[PDB]
């Protein structure tokens, strides 16, 4: 509590990472309510490491 | 025994993949830290000073040190 803007211990990484990975899973279970959107959103959602990103979907 | 199961296993394997060789390192790191703190010969007493009361483990500390390079 009291340090804060600190060093981080063990679970605090696995805390932010349980938040980091609940958002990752509602774009995956947006996706199954509504997957149409999928295609579109992958042009917006490459935006990132664009040039790299488009190439892993196509390898698989 | 089960939070123990999931303490292989909490972050994953791949926190604890990391962790674990992070710990190592850190072993590693630790020792030798407190091993070169200006030169052998004097920091070699502060090595004595630390645990005083036993010499067996420091039996395998000096033994380790010994192939730094």
């Amino acid at each position: 509590l009291t340090e804060e803007d600190g060093v981080h211990s063990v679970i605090e990484e696995n805390i932010k990472c349980i938040s980091r990975d609940y958002v990752l899973k509602q774009i995956r279970s947006l996706v199954q309510a509504n997957p149409e959107v999928a295609m579109d959103s992958i042009i917006h959602m490459t935006q990132h490491i664009s040039p790299t990103q488009r190439a892993e979907v196509i390898r698989i | 025994s089960i939070v123990q199961l999931v303490q292989r296993y909490r972050s994953g394997i791949r926190g604890h993949m990391k962790a674990v060789v992070m710990d190592l390192l850190r072993q590693y790191l630790r020792v030798e830290t407190q091993f070169q703190n200006g030169h052998y010969d004097k920091c070699v007493f502060a090595l004595r000073e630390e645990n005083k009361s036993d010499m067996n483990t420091v039996l395998n500390y000096i033994f380790s040190h010994a192939q730094v390079t």
